[PDB]
RNA sequence: ACCCACUCCCGACCCGGGGAGGUAGUGACGAAAAAUAACAAUACAGGACUCUUUCGAGGCCCUGUAAUUGGAAUGAGUCCACUUUAAAUCCUUUAACGAGGAUCCAUUGGAGGGCAAGUCUGGUGCCAGCAGCCGCGGUAAUUCCAGCUCCAAUAGCGUAUAUUAAAGUUGCUGCAGUUAAAAAGCUCGUAGUUGGAUCU
């Protein structure tokens, strides 16, 4: 078929610049944060388990 | 506020496109994992 | 032909199932409790324990009076008691199967520095060890995975050259004193 | 049933050796016709010259136009249809270019909607398609 | 590229020679150890503890989160010297300099299921594209193109191909043959395989 529409969508998406974020920790520090967030720091729940990236 | 009901979601979308998701949600409501 | 050696081996095995929730939770609990860098350090100790268990199980299929069993199980039990995972009263060959990975994790230099009060945290203990502040009876050791023998347990201290063990003040103290 | 005599080793071994030929994969690997018919000749990758650009219609129930290239291999001269997988990467390939081609992932079997296509383009003009797509390297020119 | 200093070999030889060999250079084939931060005070939040029945109460303790404060510890680097070696290099040892955005910035693949992790927002509209497989996309896309956030391993992570386990889907252990693929139309018969008790 016609090959003129190649790259149509990727060339239509409006450009958005990434924002500036503080650098993430690496190595042992990242694992310490994960351990403190998943097990050490827990709030009481009523059985409705939510995922880490739940929204609405 | 009570927003989402896993039981209703499964019972309605069990045969729809979003079945594999809602099932995965329902188990989280049941087994606590 | 060359005069080199090519003997080497791996020290860990990856799990068969990449994404298992229970295994991930257990491994992350171990890493958090003992301040390990990554999952590979857990797998290394798991491999060591697996090898020990395999040897013990292979020696338990022989007759009790077999000379090789008597010679080699005695050596294995002696080494286990020497490193401190086993006890003197439990020096039978069956008790080896009752060992767990936490017993081997408790004998690292990183956890022993923290348990002896030299450091106020396990991560602080690892930092102190890696920065050449800890010595083992004469020698400055900076390897966190160092396995402390029983007879060396009493002989962990600060190094004589460390600012903590009576040495010269560090770079920051000297610079700040020069400031004022 | 099977023979369970103590002196039947020859019979058992001969029967197993003869019945291994009814396995599709064993016969494919040990017959030599598949290796002869394979355009790569057993290689993981190959280099070719882009003869032209083509568009292949996706099989039903999907509807699309998959962008592919007809190329000719350098070592044996065979002609091959390769897939250029990304959004808009077909504009990174020019005619008479030299490209590196690898398998599609199913060991000579077609993948997905694309009918009869078992190869994909990896590098064009000695630079990887991923670098061009992510804007890390430019075409040599 | 450097050397016969080591290991050994040859010669009439204690002395000569050796791209054999050794030492450096390239080297993410691959294997081992192991940095990318630690602590304290505040400012919030939880638990235990007590007294107060409840509103409550606290440096009274323990634990978490802050481009909020503070001063301590360091090696990556620059670089005297010694040591190393045939002469060097590297490692080790040591002077001096050397960290707050400690900008001395960790990446590779994913976020429907298999399989850990968002039917959040903006585009596109069976197009572009994704997708190992099932599948998604035809105006409210959990799957495309992006932003944010979240997962997995980590100085490593994807892809293509050969191969092993998974395969009790080549079955000796250990598979099947009524209807899912399957027992020769029937009988005889050589080789092969197998072969009833009994002797102190
Ligand atoms: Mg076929
Ligand atoms: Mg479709
Ligand atoms: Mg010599
Ligand atoms: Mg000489
Ligand atoms: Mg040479
Ligand atoms: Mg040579
Ligand atoms: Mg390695
Ligand atoms: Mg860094
Ligand atoms: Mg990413
Ligand atoms: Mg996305
Ligand atoms: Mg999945
Ligand atoms: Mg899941
Ligand atoms: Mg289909
Ligand atoms: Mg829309
Ligand atoms: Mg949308
Ligand atoms: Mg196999
Ligand atoms: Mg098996
Ligand atoms: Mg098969
Ligand atoms: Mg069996
Ligand atoms: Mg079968
Ligand atoms: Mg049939
Ligand atoms: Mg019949
Ligand atoms: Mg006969
Ligand atoms: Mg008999």
């Amino acid at each position: 078929g016609s090959l003129a529409r190649a790259g149509k969508v990727r060339g239509q998406t409006p450009k958005v610049a990434k924002q500036e974020k503080k650098k993430k920790k690496t190595g042992r520090a990242k694992r310490r944060m994960q351990y403190n967030r998943r097990f050490v720091n827990v709030v009481p729940t009523f059985g409705k388990k939510k995922g880490p990236n739940a929204n609405s | 506020e009570l927003g989402t009901d896993p039981y209703e979601d499964f019972q309605e979308n069990w045969n729809t496109k979003h079945s594999s998701g809602v099932t995965r949600e329902l188990m989280r409501e049941l087994n606590g994992g | 032909p060359v005069a080199r050696s090519w003997v080497c081996r791996k020290t860990y095995v990856t799990p068969r199932r990449p994404f298992e929730k229970s295994r991930l939770d257990q491994e992350l609990k171990l890493i958090g409790e003992y301040g390990l860098r990554n999952k590979r350090e857990v797998w290394r100790v798991k491999f060591t324990l697996a090898k020990i268990r395999k040897a013990a199980r292979e020696l338990l299929t022989l007759d009790e009076k077999d000379p090789r069993r008597l010679f080699e199980g005695n050596a294995l039990l002696r080494r286990l008691v020497r490193i401190g995972v086993l006890d003197e009263g439990k020096m039978k060959l069956d008790y080896i199967l009752g060992l767990k990975i936490e017993d081997f994790l408790e004998r690292r230099l990183q956890t022993q520095v923290f348990k002896l009060g030299l450091a106020k945290s396990i991560h602080h203990a690892r930092v102190l060890i890696r920065q050449r502040h800890i010595r083992v009876r004469k020698q400055v050791v900076n390897i966190p995975s160092f396995i402390v023998r029983l007879d060396s347990q009493k002989h962990i201290d600060f190094s004589l050259r460390s600012p903590y063990g009576g040495g010269r003040p560090g770079r920051v103290k000297r610079k700040n004193a020069k400031k004022g | 049933g099977k023979c369970r005599g103590l002196r039947t080793a020859r019979k058992l071994r001969s029967h197993r050796r003869d019945q291994k030929w009814h396995d599709k994969q064993y016969k494919k690997a040990h017959l030599g016709t598949a290796l002869k018919a394979n355009p790569f000749g057993g290689a993981s990758h190959a280099k070719g010259i882009v003869l032209e650009k083509v568009g292949v219609e996706a099989k039903q129930p999907n509807s699309a136009i998959r962008k592919c290239v007809r190329v000719q291999l350098i070592k044996n001269g065979k002609k091959i249809t390769a897939f250029v997988p990304n959004d808009g990467c077909l504009n990174f390939i020019e005619e008479n270019d030299e490209v590196l081609v690898a398998g599609f992932g199913r060991k000579g079997h077609a993948v997905g909607d694309i009918p009869g296509v078992r190869f994909k383009v990896v590098k064009v003009a000695n630079v990887s398609l991923l670098a061009l797509y992510k804007g890390k390297k430019e075409r040599p020119r």
